[PDB]
Parts: C-alpha cells; structure tokens; sequence
C-alpha cells in the first residue's frame, strides 16, 4: 500500500522557465504529420 | 446606410449661374426654376408630367443595390482567402 501521507506531487518545484516549451520541443518527435489548408497563408 | 430617400422618383432642373452679391457677398440667381424639385411616384409620371409641360427631359434608370450572399461562417474558413485575420 502507498504511504498517502506525503505530498507526491514535488517535482514543480524545481521547474524552471522553459520546463514546458522543452517539453514541447522534446514532443515533437512524437507527433503525425500535420494536415494541410493547400496554401501557405491565407495570404495576410 | 439608411434608404428611406432612394423610394420616390424626382424631377429638377438644369441648374444654371449663380453669383456673388457685391454687397453681403450672398449668392445671388436669376433663375426662377433653381428650387423646383417634384416628387413622383413612377418615372412614367414623371415622364408623362415633364411632356405635357413642354420640357426637354433625360430619364435616367433606377439603381438597386445588387443582391449579396453574406456568410459570418466564411470569415473563419478552413482553406480560403475569406479568412479575417481580426475581429
């Protein structure tokens, strides 16, 4: 059985200020090929 | 954007020389004609009024505002231009 008497949630605290777009950068390798709209932009 | 005004045909006539009073510097006329407007409900009225009164006439048609397909869903298009890019 878990302990359920301390906090397991403690690893934010040593989060820094690119934690989540290194996430982010280190997820892309994950992802499917994106859908196309057929042109670059709207056109802006 | 109001059309109220664009509903009634009108007659008025070739506007002609006005000039500036030496005194006051007023705008001054000699045309008795110069504020006539009619009001008619068909051009074929007014037509039919300018022609017993012996008047040269031009008869220019009506102009209505072509009808339009208007579409708030196209302004967040997947794939055409009719995306705005502001709201």
């Amino acid at each position: 059985p878990t302990d359920t008497t301390t906090y397991k949630n403690l690893q934010h605290h040593d989060y820094n200020t690119y934690t989540f777009l290194d996430l982010n950068l280190d997820l892309s390798k994950f992802r499917l090929p994106q859908p196309s709209s057929g042109r670059e932009s709207p056109r802006h | 954007s109001g059309v109220n005004n664009t509903k009634k045909w009108k007659m008025e006539f070739d506007t002609r020389e006005r000039w500036e009073n030496p005194l006051m510097g007023w705008a001054s006329t000699a045309d008795p004609l110069s504020n006539m407007v009619l009001t008619f409900s068909a051009k074929e009225d007014a037509i039919a009024f300018a022609e017993k009164n012996g008047w040269s006439y031009d008869v220019e048609e009506k102009k209505v505002p072509k009808p339009k397909s208007k579409s708030y869903g196209a302004n967040f298009s997947w794939n055409k231009r009719t995306r705005v890019s502001t709201k």
